[PDB]
C-alpha cells in the first residue's frame, strides 16, 4: 500500500541521481 | 520479499504504466516526475532507462522496474522529496496533502486508502507524517 508512494519516490530519486544542469 | 510487496511493487508499477501496456516508456516518466513538480529533459529521461534497460530495449518492463528500486535502495535529496507532500510547507503530511498528490498521480483513492498510508508512515500516532517519519519511510 504504501510502497506506491514509496516507489513514487524512488523514481524521483532515480531522476535526481540523472540531473545534467 | 512477501506477497504484499510485489502487490505493492505492481501498483507502484501501473502508477508508471498509464497505458496499462506492461511497460514504461520515457513518456511516462515525464509525465510523472512532472505531476511532481520536476521537469526532466528528453535525455535526463533516456539516462534514467539507459541506467536499468538490461534487455536494451529502450523501455522498462517490470523485472527492470524492481531493479530501480533494488538500486535506488543503496539526505538533502530526502527533504526535497518531503517538500513534494509537505504542500503548505508546515512540516507534517497530512492526509488530505497525501490525497492530492496520489491524486496528482491519478490515483483515485478511498478516504480509508489514505488514512491506511498516513497509519503505515506515521510512527508516533498524532495522524500526520512528519520529517523524521518521511524518512524512515524512504529507508524502508
Ligand atoms: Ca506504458
Ligand atoms: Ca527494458
Ligand atoms: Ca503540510
Ligand atoms: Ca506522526
Amino acid at each position: 500500500t504504501v510502497g506506491k508512494v514509496y516507489a513514487a519516490l524512488m523514481i524521483f530519486d532515480f531522476y535526481k541521481q540523472n540531473k545534467t544542469s | 520479499l512477501t506477497e504484499e510487496q510485489i502487490a505493492e511493487f505492481k501498483e507502484a508499477f501501473s502508477l508508471f504504466d498509464k497505458d496499462g501496456d506492461g511497460t514504461i516508456t520515457t513518456k511516462e516518466l515525464g509525465t510523472v516526475m512532472r505531476s511532481l513538480g520536476q521537469n526532466p529533459t528528453e535525455a535526463e529521461l533516456q539516462d534514467m532507462i539507459n541506467e536499468v534497460d538490461a534487455d536494451g530495449n529502450g523501455t522498462i518492463d517490470f523485472p527492470e522496474f524492481l531493479t530501480m528500486m533494488a538500486r535506488k535502495m543503496k539526505e538533502e535529496e530526502i527533504r526535497e522529496a518531503f517538500r513534494v507532500f509537505d504542500k503548505d510547507g508546515n512540516g507534517y503530511i497530512s492526509a488530505a496533502e497525501l490525497r492530492h498528490v496520489m491524486t496528482n498521480l491519478g490515483e483515485k483513492l478511498t478516504d480509508e486508502e489514505v488514512d491506511e498510508m498516513i497509519r503505515e508512515a506515521d510512527i508516533d500516532g498524532d495522524g500526520q507524517v512528519n520529517y523524521e517519519e518521511f524518512v524512515q519511510m524512504m529507508t524502508a
